[PDB]
């Protein structure tokens, strides 16, 4: 039983290989989840915007 | 491999990386990477907003507006110019101030660098706002213009040639959009003689006594402290950009132009507001003027009346008193510029006047000397 | 007399991993530069952002 | 400029220190700061606090003339 | 004559740091600019497809700038007609040479278009507060002419007749169109009129506060990390 912040340097951090392959790695998916959770959070706090206000016209 | 040999990174290297630096160095000499990284932002944003503004008298307003609605990302692009030009005179002044303080500005030339490099900032500022054809930078760009007018004998002939007309007009729209472009590459180049000079000696610290029994490189340091530092001129930057666009920006910019109709209570940007009060103080055409110039004229007589046997302020319980005095009758100047020229604010308005001038060219350097006697110096 | 010297004590400077002689500090090497470390991707990361 | 090697002439003084990856990057932050901080400020106030609370005052003072002097005022004219 | 009032205190929902806007009440106040308002001020820089994305529909912001006629380009002749109504440049312009919009409505020159920000400090609430607090004339002065009184304004008196209230409506959803809430909504469009940016810009700013409040810590301390060397670095001076 090591740590795991042993584990994620030997394994990624040792390396600028692996230290850099895996912040870009990190990045990618850090701003996806920052947006969808960021936004998620912007639209709760409002919910007057062109969202809900649309559903009532599929029509023309 | 080496940094130091190569013809262009020993000029980095030496710059910014092996540079020995004084260990003890404040938050306060922040700044001048911070001016540094301001002019780059001006620049960028500057030159993106030029790929979409037009300089004709009709289209002018316009086409920022084009910006701000139209292109995309205008607005944040347009923003962080403006508030950016903000934040670069918030960082002159305390520059400006680090350097009284600490009396940084013992390094003669690379001091009187700095003033033309003050000099040129405003002259650019002044020519930028002018830009969008507002109301207020058109009377704005009217009364600072006409200053020049003041100036006996060719004073007329010299804003008429600035004008390029009979009054602020098409032709002058057009060359400060020029002008404009152009300073900031200009401020660039004097901004590295400045930081040719300073090199010459290194940096000064809080305590004015020399720090070469303790340099440090500013290759870990002084590298992380400025990144820090960036990230919060950011940070505040983004504040006024992203929930207070319009705070500093006067609401009559929104509305075209009128050579013909003077806005009832024009206001100059904030950062002019004491040296606007200064002007007015006194009711004499050629005295205002001439009061503003030695306003900001008084930096390079600063060195002049150094007489203290210290050099910083750090071990100066008078001169600190009287600084802040300093600085609390230039809040003064500001609150007072922007008031109507009215009965408690133009006496109140001259007597900080004779303030500020009495402090520097007579207050600080007889503290400075009664401090010398009090140390049996 | 060189040997009078001695270094003086950082116990209230130094990581608890550390801290204690009898134990080799190897031990921790990994975690306490794993965290560090960390740190860094983690701000580039979202500088990148 | 100057380069490490060139500075100045020193004799006698030693230097101990640590590797950061073996220290604490905030210590007691809270423990020891809080209590500099304090002290700078007492160090300080006297200095920087009073020119302050001197414009204060007339910026108070000024704008409360200015209210009463033109706009409230129109105070009689009676007949 | 130089004396004046400000304007009471904004609870508009979209005051707030993070606060969108209520696209319903956005449509609402066109509708007040389109019936109203629009007869009298030019609203120069907007246009039909800036709607799209706010307030309307693809297909109804065809169909509301297709109520009106323009002056399209000329053809073979050197000709100017009219045509049904684009969706790429608003403009009903009620007046040509701005002079006309002064002998129409005698001196006074209607000013301006997408409003607030835009020469009136206190923005939204000024123009609230003109337009739902016309009040009498009180005694000992008169007007120069039927002028119209009001109590905000700059010199209290001036211009414009008195336009709200004249119950006009369309608002669909079912809503009475009062005094107020016709100026609630006019304001509030207004509001997106001078900035639309307004709701990406708080989002933005939003992830602004939420990264900075990752980073700052962060780079701090990295600084203090590296800084760790010299902060608890100590002297010895050991002379012969
Ligand atoms: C419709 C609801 C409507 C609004 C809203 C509106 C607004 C408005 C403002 C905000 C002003 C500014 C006051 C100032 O400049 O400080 C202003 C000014 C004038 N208006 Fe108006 N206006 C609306 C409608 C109309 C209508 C239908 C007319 C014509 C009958 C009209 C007229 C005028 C005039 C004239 C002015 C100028 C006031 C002056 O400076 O003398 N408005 N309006
Ligand atoms: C790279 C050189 C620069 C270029 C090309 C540039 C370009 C422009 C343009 C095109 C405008 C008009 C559009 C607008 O108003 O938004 C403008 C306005 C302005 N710029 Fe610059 N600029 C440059 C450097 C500076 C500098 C050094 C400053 C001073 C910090 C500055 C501060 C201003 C200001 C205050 C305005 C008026 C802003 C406003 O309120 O609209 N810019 N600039
Ligand atoms: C374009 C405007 C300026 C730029 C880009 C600039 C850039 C810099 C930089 C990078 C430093 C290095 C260290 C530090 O941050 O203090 C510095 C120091 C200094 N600058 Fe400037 N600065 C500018 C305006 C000024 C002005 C207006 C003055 C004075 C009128 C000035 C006088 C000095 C002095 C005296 C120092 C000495 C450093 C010290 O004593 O601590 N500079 N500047
Ligand atoms: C932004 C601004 C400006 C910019 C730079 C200036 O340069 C100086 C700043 C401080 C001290 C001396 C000059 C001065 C005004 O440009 C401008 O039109 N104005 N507006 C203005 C309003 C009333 C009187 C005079 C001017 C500025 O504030």
């Amino acid at each position: 039983a090591p740590t795991l912040t042993a584990r994620l340097y030997s394994l990624l951090f040792r390396r600028t290989s692996t230290f850099a392959l895996t912040i870009v790695v990190g990045a990618l998916f850090f701003e996806r989840a920052f947006d969808q959770g960021a936004d998620a959070i912007y639209e709760h706090i409002n919910e007057g915007k062109l969202w809900k206000h649309i559903k009532h016209k599929y029509e023309n | 491999n080496i940094r130091k040999s190569h013809p262009l990174m020993k000029i980095v290297n030496n710059a910014f990386i092996d540079l020995p630096a004084p260990s003890n160095i404040s938050s306060w000499w922040n700044f001048g990477s911070l001016l540094g990284i301001c002019l780059i932002l001006q620049i960028l944003t500057g030159l993106f907003l030029a790929m979409h503004y037009t300089s004709d008298t009709t289209t002018a307003f316009s086409s920022v507006t084009h910006i701000c609605r139209d292109v995309n990302y205008g607005w944040i692009i347009r923003y962080m110019h403006a508030n950016g030009a903000s934040m670069f005179f918030i960082c002159l002044y305390m520059h400006v101030g680090r350097g009284l303080y600490y009396g940084s500005y013992t390094f003669l030339e690379t001091w009187n660098i700095g003033v033309i490099l003050l000099l040129t900032v405003m002259a650019t500022a002044f020519m930028g706002y002018v830009l969008p054809w507002g109301q207020m930078s058109f009377w704005g760009a009217t009364v600072i213009t006409n200053l020049l007018s003041a100036i006996p004998y060719i004073g007329t002939n010299l804003v008429e040639w600035i004008w390029g007309g009979f009054s602020v007009d098409k032709a002058t729209l057009t060359r400060f959009f020029a002008f404009h472009f152009i300073l900031p590459f200009i401020i660039m180049a004097i901004a590295m003689v400045h930081l040719l000079f300073l090199h010459e000696t290194g940096s000064n610290n809080p305590t004015g006594i020399s720090s070469d029994v303790d340099k440090i490189p500013f290759h870990p340091y002084y590298t992380i402290k400025d990144i820090l530092g960036a990230l919060l001129l950011i940070l505040a930057l983004m504040l006024l950009v992203l929930f207070a666009p319009d705070l500093l920006g006067d609401p009559d910019n929104y509305t075209p132009a009128n050579p013909l109709n003077t806005p009832p209570h024009i206001k100059p940007e904030w950062y002019f507001l004491f040296a606007y009060a200064i002007l007015r103080s006194i009711p004499n055409k050629l005295g205002g003027v001439l009061a503003l110039a030695f306003s900001i004229l008084i930096l390079a007589l600063i060195p002049l009346l150094h007489t203290s046997k210290q050099r910083s302020m750090m071990f100066r319980p008078l001169s600190q008193c009287l600084f802040w005095a300093l600085v609390a009758d230039l809040l003064t100047l500001t609150w007072i510029g922007g008031q109507p020229v009215e009965h408690p604010y133009i006496t109140i308005g001259q007597l900080a006047s004779v303030l500020y001038f009495l402090l520097i060219l007579v207050l600080m350097p007889t503290a400075g000397t009664i401090e010398n006697k009090l140390l049996k110096w | 007399s060189h040997t009078d010297i001695k270094v003086p004590d950082f116990s209230d400077y130094r990581r608890p991993e550390v801290l204690d002689s009898t134990k080799s500090s190897k031990e921790s090497s990994e975690a306490r530069k794993g965290f560090s470390y960390l740190v860094t991707a983690t701000t580039t990361v979202g500088v990148a952002y | 400029g100057r380069q490490f090697g060139h500075l100045t002439r020193v004799r006698h003084v030693i230097t101990y220190s640590l590797s950061p990856f073996e220290q604490r990057a905030f210590p007691h932050y809270f423990s020891k700061g809080i209590p500099n901080v304090l002290r700078r400020t007492r160090a300080c106030i006297l200095r920087v606090a009073p020119p302050f609370v001197a414009f204060y005052l007339v910026y108070t003072w000024g704008t409360q003339e200015f209210e009463k002097s033109k706009r409230k005022n129109p105070a009689a004219y009676e007949n | 004559s130089d004396l004046e009032l400000h304007p009471p205190s904004y609870p508009w929902s979209h005051r707030g740091l993070l606060s969108s806007l209520d696209h319903t009440s956005i449509r609402r106040g066109f509708q007040v600019y389109k019936q109203v308002c629009s007869s009298c001020h030019s609203m120069d820089y907007v246009a039909y497809r800036h709607l799209v994305g706010v307030c309307y529909t693809e297909d109804e912001a065809k169909a509301l700038a297709e109520e009106v006629e323009v002056q399209d380009g000329p053809n073979e002749d050197g000709e100017m007609f009219m045509r049904p109504g684009k969706l790429s440049d608003y403009f009903p312009k009620p007046y040509p040479n701005p002079e006309a919009a002064r002998a129409a409505n005698n001196g006074a020159l209607p000013p301006d278009l997408s409003y607030i920000v835009r020469a009136r400090h206190g923005g939204e609430d000024y123009v609230f507060s003109l337009l739902t607090g016309y009040c009498e004339p009180p005694t000992g002065v008169s007007l120069r002419e039927g002028l119209y009184f009001n109590p905000y304004f700059p010199g209290q008196a001036i211009g414009m007749a008195p336009p709200i209230y004249n119950e006009v409506l369309e608002f669909d959803d079912g809503t009475p169109a009062t005094m107020s809430q016709v100026a609630k909504d006019v304001c509030t469009f207004l509001r997106w009129a001078a900035e639309p940016e307004h709701d990406h810009r708080k989002r933005m700013g939003l992830k602004m506060l939420l990264m900075m409040g990752l980073l700052l810590p962060l780079v701090y301390a990295m600084k203090r990390h590296k800084w760790s060397v010299l902060k608890s670095r100590k002297l010895a001076y050991r002379p012969p």
